[PDB]
């Protein structure tokens, strides 16, 4: 079975920068994209980041351009991601997703569907 | 494979069985062109390369002579004159399953047409305006390939179909991919048209008494002539008499 | 080092049987008597054809390769009998510089007191393969006699060769296009053989199709002198004829 | 497109000089009879000209 | 002009059977075959049946077999689909396209484009 297994997450002051990282474990020729989304308590699932898992090209959202980068190592088979410039707005969990469809346009994988969803790891945002 | 990325076996050194292919029900296409394959049986090639891939249903027709659209100019291409075979069968049961099987891909953008059996597996980022794209995807810079919706309730256009493609070469080398051609049985001691592994003739077979040495096949006489030859079948040496002819 | 390629390097040039008689066949034999290389993992030509012979009490050698440049640049054949098996191989293989033995493919294949010979030809796409191995009493050089190898292999490659190496003392011919008197037994191998090129006497047998000739004077060949120099004269001119003019004019 | 030409497709022998065939039977192109129906080895032995 | 018009159409309750009829005229010797096809709202055109003009081999969809046969009068050139075992799923506009591309193959006239088209008629399966 594909695994998807989320880290790094945890309290942080305002200002500060966190790497999160997602290990994928199973499947791994058909990994297409990896993205990241948050969630915080009583709000809607968002999405932050993806990247195509060939080429490495990535698609942010606009709340962190600028702020966040999505990186990805296909040896480890893992996708980082860095968030940079943490406000308290970025309190929430953040989970990592993974799709094998293969889309031309980029964009297509920030409102596509993912298959595969870890199971999302705190960041909190104090000050 | 994939179909911009199509396989491509090559058969050579063996014995070709045409019999089993184009007389078994599990095939729904196996349209063949300027040849039979019936008539293969009876025929020798160099080479035979089976190019196999998978397309969906509705791009079946795409593979073969004078054709045009996605598969047939960006991921796989025939000549005019081809002169092989196009085999296809329904694959929903093994290239799809619940939730889009998505491991199938094929080429979307691509600057020009391809080639007859011509192979691009390239993943550059198509540069669709004047701006150099520099390996990075964004606004007329996208990625060449895309996914299949291989679904189990997908319509039969849109379901899966392997297709395997023959073609066949005739190069200046010996041809090593022949027909079995089945025997018949041996009659002997009677005036018959016999055809051996590489001669033919008319008269009476009859049991010898020569040795021929292990490697010796047909005997000769002074004269240039057959007097002998070996089954080829069963190690048994016969004797050819011309059958009984004479002046009235 | 030369030694004498007495009356060996004859091998059956077809899978016919014929019995108590004696045939005329035109095809690549080693010459009578002729200088045979002799060494005791160097590269050599493949003109025509190689009949090589080897004498073993330790099975020192054990393969061959052909073909061009044997560098991994192009289709090669590589034969090997490694302590158990036969293998046969075609692939653009990379060899080193200098390959020994210690103690995209196309085809594969898998199966002193000792002489093996064996004759290699390359002819229409098909590589020949004869061969035969006997029992001997010698280690200085060829034995003299007279034994006929039957053929072993024969592979549809289509793959070019004019050089090759071994892999492992043994010697080395080149066969040419010469006419050969063989006589088949009554059981159909070969007890001798005749190379009518060699000197007069044989020309007269291969005449007559005869090992022992009757006493007389016998018409066998025609003797012309050869061309020493090639003799070319023209007109000396110079000027090129204007066939631009008319190709390259604007108007037709 | 025009395809009121045909030409016949599948033939059981070569014509001989001059002959004529306008025969629209079944071609069996395997064991199986077809018996006037179109199927598997059983086609239809005439077709257009585009 | 060659015409080709439709009828037989109408009101049916599920489980009924139903002969819908097409008339051709003008052009009849060049008809190579007949063919049926259905669509339903906000769907796609669908092939349902075809029968070669000369012989009458008839080739079907899988989703009619054993239910839809189609037939032909060469003497009133005309083509008929009966209907049987109705169902709510066979409610659509029912046409009738006529081909003058003889073809060896039956089954090139399931997906092969047809030249000429009638207006259709409805056929709703209510109960
Ligand atoms: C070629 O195939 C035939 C058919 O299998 C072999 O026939 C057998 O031969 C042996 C030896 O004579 C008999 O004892 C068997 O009874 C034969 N079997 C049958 C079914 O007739 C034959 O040996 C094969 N030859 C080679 C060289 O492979
Ligand atoms: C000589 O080398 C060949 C291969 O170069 C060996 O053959 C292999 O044997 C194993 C075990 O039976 C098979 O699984 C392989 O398929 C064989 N190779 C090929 C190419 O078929 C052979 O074993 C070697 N000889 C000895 C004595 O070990
Ligand atoms: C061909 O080979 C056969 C078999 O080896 C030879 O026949 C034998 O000859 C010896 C000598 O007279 C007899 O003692 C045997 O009984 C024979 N056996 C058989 C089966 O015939 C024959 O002499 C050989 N002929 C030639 C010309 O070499
Ligand atoms: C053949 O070999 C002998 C012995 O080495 C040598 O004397 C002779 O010159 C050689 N043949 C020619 C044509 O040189
Ligand atoms: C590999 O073999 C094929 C055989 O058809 C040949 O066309 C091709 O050139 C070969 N490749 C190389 C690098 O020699
Ligand atoms: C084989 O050798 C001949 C003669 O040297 C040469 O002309 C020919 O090009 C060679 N074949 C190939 C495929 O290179
Ligand atoms: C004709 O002109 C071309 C270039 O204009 C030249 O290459 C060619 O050689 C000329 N014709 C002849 C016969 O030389």
């Amino acid at each position: 079975q594909v695994q998807l297994v989320e880290s790094g997450g945890g309290l942080m002051q305002a200002g500060g920068s966190l790497r999160l990282s997602c290990a994928v474990s199973g499947r791994t020729f058909s990994t297409a994209a990896m993205g990241w989304f948050r969630q915080a308590p009583g709000k809607e699932r968002e999405f932050v980041a993806a990247i195509r898992w060939s080429g490495g090209s990535a698609y942010y959202a606009d709340s962190v351009k600028g702020r966040f980068t999505i990186s990805r190592d296909k040896a480890k088979n893992t996708v980082y991601l860095q968030m940079n410039s943490l406000k308290y707005e970025d309190t929430a969990v953040y989970y990592c997703a993974r799709t094998e469809n293969v889309r031309s346009l980029l964009s297509d994988y920030a409102t596509w569907p993912y298959d595969y969803w870890g199971q999302g790891t705190q960041v909190t945002v104090s000050s | 494979a994939s179909v911009y990325a199509w396989n491509r076996k090559r058969i050579s050194n063996c014995v070709a069985d045409y019999s089993v292919l184009y007389n078994s029900a599990s095939f729904s296409t196996f349209k063949c062109y300027g040849v039979s394959p019936t008539k293969l049986n009876d025929l020798c090639f160099t080479n035979v390369y089976a190019d196999s891939f998978v397309i969906r249903g509705d791009e079946v027709r795409q593979i073969a002579p004078g054709q045009t659209g996605k598969i047939a100019d960006y991921n796989y291409k025939l000549p005019d004159d081809f002169t092989g075979c196009v085999i296809a069968w329904n694959s929903n049961n093994l290239d799809s399953k619940v939730g889009g099987n998505y491991n199938y891909l094929y080429r979307l953008f691509r600057k020009s047409n391809l080639k007859p059996f011509e192979r691009d597996i390239s993943t550059e980022i198509y540069q669709a305006g004047s701006t150099p794209c520099n390996g990075v995807e964004g606004f007329n810079c996208y990625f060449p390939l895309q996914s299949y919706g291989f679904q189990p309730t997908n319509g039969v256009g849109y379901q899966p179909y392997r297709v395997v493609v023959l073609s066949f070469e005739l190069l200046h080398a010996p041809a090593t991919v022949c027909g079995p051609k089945k025997s018949t049985n041996l009659v002997k001691n009677k005036c018959v048209n016999f055809n051996f592994n590489g001669l033919t003739g008319t008269g009476v077979l009859t049991e010898s008494n020569k040795k021929f040495l292990p490697f010796q096949q047909f005997g000769r006489d002074i004269a240039d002539t057959t007097d002998a030859v070996r089954d080829p079948q069963t190690l048994e040496i016969l004797d050819i008499t011309p059958c009984s002819f004479g002046g009235v | 080092a030369y030694t004498n390629s007495f009356t060996r390097g004859v091998y059956y040039p077809d899978k016919v049987f014929r019995s108590s008689v004696l045939h005329s066949t035109q095809d690549l034999f080693l010459p009578f008597f002729s200088n045979v290389t002799w060494f005791h993992n160097p590269v050599l030509p493949f003109n025509d054809g190689v009949y090589f012979a080897s004498t073993e009490k330790s099975n020192i050698i054990r393969g061959w390769i052909f073909g061009t440049t044997l560098d991994s640049k192009t289709q090669s054949l590589l034969i090997v009998n490694n302590a158990t098996n036969v293998v046969i191989k075609v692939c653009e293989f990379q060899f080193c510089n200098d390959p020994f033995l210690g103690v995209n493919c196309t085809f594969e294949y898998v199966s002193f007191k000792n002489l093996r010979e064996f004759v290699f030809k390359n002819i229409d796409g098909y590589f020949k393969i004869y061969s035969k191995h006997t029992p001997i009493n010698l280690v200085r050089d060829l034995p003299q006699g007279f034994s006929a190898l039957e053929p072993l292999v024969d592979l549809p490659i289509g793959i070019n060769i004019t050089r090759f190496q071994t892999l492992l003392a043994y010697y080395v011919g080149y066969l040419q296009p010469r006419t050969f008197l063989l006589k088949y037994n009554e059981n159909g191998t070969i007890t001798d053989a005749v190379d009518c090129a060699l000197d007069p006497l044989s020309e007269t047998k291969c005449t007559l199709k005869s090992f022992t000739v009757e006493k007389g004077i016998y018409q066998t060949s025609n003797f012309r002198v050869q061309p020493t120099e090639s003799i070319v004269r023209f007109p000396n001119i110079t000027n090129l004829c204007p066939f631009g003019e008319v190709f390259n004019a604007t108007r037709f």
